[PDB]
């Protein structure tokens, strides 16, 4: 309806995109350190068997 | 004289709207104080405006 | 009058979206009524000067 | 009673959720540190016996 400035909407879209990027970073941080805990059971982990 | 009568009508309408706005502000200020987010100076100022 | 009407339109849209409180709408409505009264007075003064 | 903008309430609830999440983070950190001690006696810790 042409009420608010365009730089305000630009800054809103940029914020949403940045938040998406940060969530991707967090998900990736989780995916790593899940490669170590692949085995379901604690007694079957490679370190314990050694 | 005729034009003056018309102007008086318009002014009355404006003042009624102002009164309603002030009442809403006072209610907001009083509720905030009841929940503990505002002082009592704000309540008194709202009363003065009303 | 035109400027204040656009201001009221923006404020009402913003309240509907969910960014402002009802108290701010009342202020815009009051200002709109005040400018309406001022315009009526200006027209009456032009007539009286004629 | 419609005496506050909705966006403010959404922000407040979001703040509560974020605080809860960060508290969970801190609790998990504590648990991770405590898992290596298990509340036994100092003389019986694995390294001391090693």
């Amino acid at each position: 309806a042409n009420l608010i400035g365009r730089e305000e909407l630009q800054h809103a879209r940029d914020a949403v995109t940045s938040a998406q990027a940060q969530l991707d970073v967090a998900i990736q941080q989780y995916n790593a350190n899940q490669a170590m805990i692949l085995g379901t059971k604690l007694e079957d982990q490679p370190a314990v068997q050694q | 004289s005729f034009n003056n009568i018309n102007a008086s009508i318009s002014s009355i309408n404006a003042y009624k709207q102002a009164v309603v706005s002030a009442q809403s502000s006072l209610d907001a200020m009083e509720a905030g104080y009841s929940v503990g987010t505002r002082t009592i100076v704000d309540v008194l100022d709202a009363t003065t405006t009303l | 009058k035109e400027a204040i009407y656009r201001q009221l339109d923006q404020t009402t849209q913003r309240f509907n979206v969910g960014l402002v409180a009802i108290t701010d709408v009342q202020n815009a409505r009051a200002q709109y009524d005040t400018v309406l009264a001022n315009e009526l007075t200006a027209r009456n003064n032009l007539d009286n000067a004629v």
